[PDB]
C-alpha cells in the first residue's frame, strides 16, 4: 500500500515488484516513495532506501522526517 | 482501504456527478470524517480485512445517504 | 383554501425548524470531534518530540 | 397565492444561517490551529531550555 488514491487504485503495486518512477524535477518523484515508506510503518515490512549523489539538505531533510515520524526505527 | 473504497463506490455509483465539482474534495473529507465516526467499527472490520460482502455495501450506501443529508 | 394555506405554512415552518435544528446539532458535534483529536495529536507528537 | 410565496422565502432564508454556522466552525478551527502552532513553538523553547 502507498497510502495514495490514485496510486493504490490504479497502478497496483505488490511485494517484490520492480517498478521505476520518472519525471522531471521539483515534480513529486520523492515525496511519493517517502510516503509508500511511511505506509509500511504498521506493517512492519523491510524497507530500506540509498541517497545517490544528492545534496546533503535535501539528505538531512529526509532524515529529519524520518525521524519525525519515527520510522528510522524499523 | 476503506478510504479509496467508499470514494470510488460513491465515484461510479454517480454519487459524485451530482455535487458541487469544487466542493467535491470538502465533501470527500466531511464523508471520511462522518464515517470513521459513526461507522468506525464498519470501516475498521472492512480494512482489517480486505474482503467485501454486499451488506458492507449496503451499510456504505446507507452512510451515503445520510451524509449526503448532511 | 386559505385554511388549508395556513395549514401547510404551519406543517413546513416547523420542518424548517427542524432541520436547522438538525444541521446545528450535526456540524456542532463534528467540530467538536475535529478539536478533540486534533489536540489529542499535537499533545502527542509534543512526547514524541521530547523523546527525541 | 401571494401567501403560498413567502413560506418558500423563508425556508430559502434558513439556508443563509446554515451558511452562517460554518463560518463560525471555520473560525474556530483557524483558532484551534494556531493555538496548535502556538504551543507547540512553546515545546520547541522547552526543549531550547533543555538544551541549556
Ligand atoms: N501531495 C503534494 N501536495 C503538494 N505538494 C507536494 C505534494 N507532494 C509533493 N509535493 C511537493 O513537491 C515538491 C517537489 O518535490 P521534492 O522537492 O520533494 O522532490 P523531487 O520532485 O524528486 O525533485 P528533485 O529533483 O529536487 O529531487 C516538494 O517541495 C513537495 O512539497
Ligand atoms: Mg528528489
Amino acid at each position: 500500500q502507498t497510502g495514495y488514491k490514485s496510486v493504490d487504485t490504479m497502478i497496483p503495486v505488490g511485494r517484490g515488484q520492480r517498478e521505476l518512477i520518472i519525471g522531471d524535477r521539483q515534480t513529486g518523484k520523492t515525496a511519493m516513495a517517502i510516503d509508500a515508506i511511511i505506509a509500511q510503518k504498521n506493517s512492519g515490512i523491510k524497507c530500506v532506501y540509498v541517497a545517490i549523489g544528492q545534496k546533503q539538505s535535501t539528505i538531512a531533510n529526509v532524515v529529519r522526517k524520518l525521524e519525525e515520524t519515527g520510522a528510522m526505527a524499523y | 482501504i476503506a478510504d479509496q473504497a467508499v470514494s470510488v463506490y460513491a465515484s461510479n455509483e454517480g454519487y459524485m456527478a451530482d455535487v458541487e465539482v469544487k466542493k467535491i474534495v470538502d465533501f470527500d473529507a466531511a464523508l471520511i470524517a462522518y464515517f470513521r465516526s459513526e461507522y468506525a467499527p464498519l470501516m475498521k472490520q472492512i480494512d482489517e480485512t480486505g474482503d467485501y460482502n454486499k451488506d458492507i455495501e449496503a451499510a456504505i450506501k446507507a452512510g451515503i445517504e445520510s451524509f449526503k443529508a448532511t | 383554501d386559505l385554511a388549508d394555506a395556513q395549514a401547510q405554512v404551519k406543517q413546513e415552518l416547523d420542518a424548517a425548524k427542524a432541520q436547522a435544528a438538525q444541521l446545528i446539532e450535526q456540524a456542532n458535534r463534528r467540530a467538536a470531534q475535529l478539536i478533540e483529536e486534533a489536540r489529542t495529536q499535537a499533545a502527542a507528537e509534543g512526547e514524541r518530540i521530547r523523546q527525541q
